[PDB]
């Protein structure tokens, strides 16, 4: 069907430029316009601009100077580029398509790209087990500690395990590095029969870790 | 009232 | 630019009840308004187009009405899966603008948390830091107290809490309190306990371990 997939999340140094690629499928870029929207803590949902079927571009007023949108119809790719980023440009960026070729009712969205504007350095996380040791139900999880920037993705058993999974929001430590736990409750009788692995992925540092969690 | 990047939800 | 004002900031209802979301415009925009849903860690989902028109795949319990400056999104019977934020968008006037959004919370019966405590792993101790974790699982309402004690010494300032958004199935919350100590400090003590206080508990619940069993 109709899909929009964006490039991975990333760190951007202050005053530097942001670059996101939207790869679409289920339709041709020559038939539909592609819009760009961001979502920030300070401004909320904000329409940035659009590239139309014929290649024309419109940019929202406060972005006309630092925004630039190009595309490759053959490769089905839209290229987003914004210059001289500051702290308040930290947001989640989306590419989106409307219901019809000329409109603005955004029926299809990309998964979003979390952009962090910071001078700090990218750092992969360390993953430690939360080993189980009430009433036939045991709890276990993974501690994902000391990474930057957000986000990190955690799944269980390659996606096969979802029931009872809680992945907590990341919290900022005094070191300026993030940390989170991801838990899951399982039958205790399965602890000897089943294997439980948290699949941790930190795209910005290309850190990819599978952590096996066993009772101590 | 503000958008939280960590959860993509409104918080305060 | 058209200013879109959504009210209230937060809406709290029970399942089965009705709910209206208000979106007011700084000037007339006819019926050029669209509505969106945003679930936890998700992208916006188009609910209604042009004030009242239906969208493919959206449950019939969603509907919209209004024209001019006053618009309303409605859910005739809320389900737990409706837990999300809701935004409005105008496109009568360039550039298109969005409202600040309304949060939808669900009420439910009181549910006491299940508490679990996790000692630091031997793998972590090699780095010179100890993270003790306390898990409060599937509870309601959101308010909870976690009190850390190390050899009856009250811990303060050295813990952090994180709370999930409401679950889409049982409408509950889960909490994690993480106590962070140096390896030296952790090895210098024995009894580690977290005491949990919640409305669903008639008494504070304590989960403890002794270092190295």
């Amino acid at each position: 069907q109709v899909q929009l997939k964006q490039s991975g999340p990333g760190l951007v140094q202050p005053s530097q430029s942001l670059s996101i690629t939207c790869t679409v499928s289920g339709f041709s870029l020559t038939n539909y316009g592609v819009h760009w929207v961001r979502q920030s803590p300070g401004k909320g949902l904000e329409w940035l601009g659009v590239i139309w079927s014929g290649g024309n571009t419109d940019y929202n007023t406060p972005f006309t100077s630092r925004l630039s949108i190009n595309k490759d119809n053959s490769k089905s790719q839209v290229f987003f580029k914004m210059n001289s980023l500051q702290s308040n440009d930290t947001a989640i960026y989306y590419c989106a398509r409307a219901l019809t070729y000329y409109d603005y009712e955004f029926a299809y969205w990309g998964q979003g790209t979390l952009v962090t504007v910071s001078a700090a350095s990218t750092k992969g996380p360390s993953v430690f087990p939360l080993a189980p040791s009430s009433g036939g139900t045991a709890a276990l999880g993974c501690l994902v500690k000391d990474y930057f920037p957000e986000p990190v993705t955690v799944s269980w058993n390659s996606g096969a395990l979802t029931s009872g999974v809680h992945t907590f929001p990341a919290v900022l430590q005094s070191s300026g590095l993030y940390s989170l736990s991801s838990v899951v409750t399982v039958p205790s009788s399965s602890l000897g029969t089943q294997t439980y692995i948290c699949n941790v992925n930190h795209k910005p540092s290309n850190t990819k870790v599978d952590k096996r969690v066993e009772p101590k | 009232g503000q958008f939280d990047l960590s959860t993509r939800r409104l918080k305060g | 630019d058209i200013l879109l004002t959504q009210s209230p900031v937060i809406l709290s209802v029970s399942p089965g009840e009705r709910v209206s979301f208000s979106c007011r415009a700084s000037q007339s925009i006819g019926t050029n308004i669209h509505w969106y849903q945003q679930r936890t860690n998700g992208s916006p989902r188009l609910l209604i187009k042009y004030a009242s028109e239906s969208i493919s795949g959206i449950p019939s319990r969603f509907s919209g009405s209004g024209s001019g400056t006053d618009f309303t999104l409605s859910i005739n019977s809320v389900e737990s899966e409706d837990i999300a934020d809701y935004y409005c968008q105008q496109n009568n006037n360039w550039p298109t603008t969005f409202g600040a959004g309304t949060k939808l919370e669900l009420k439910r019966t009181v549910a006491a948390p299940s508490v679990f405590i996790f000692p630091p792993s031997d793998e972590q101790l090699k780095s010179g830091t100890a993270s003790v974790v306390c898990l409060l699982n599937n509870f309601y309402p959101r308010e909870a107290k976690v009190q850390w004690k190390v050899d009856n010494a009250l811990q303060s300032g050295n813990s952090q809490e994180s709370v999930t958004e409401q679950d889409s199935k049982d409408s509950t919350y889960s909490l994690s309190s993480t106590l962070t100590l140096s390896k030296a400090d952790y090895e210098k003590h024995k009894v580690y306990a977290c005491e949990v206080t919640h409305q669903g508990l008639s008494s504070p619940v304590t989960k403890s371990f002794n270092r190295g069993a």
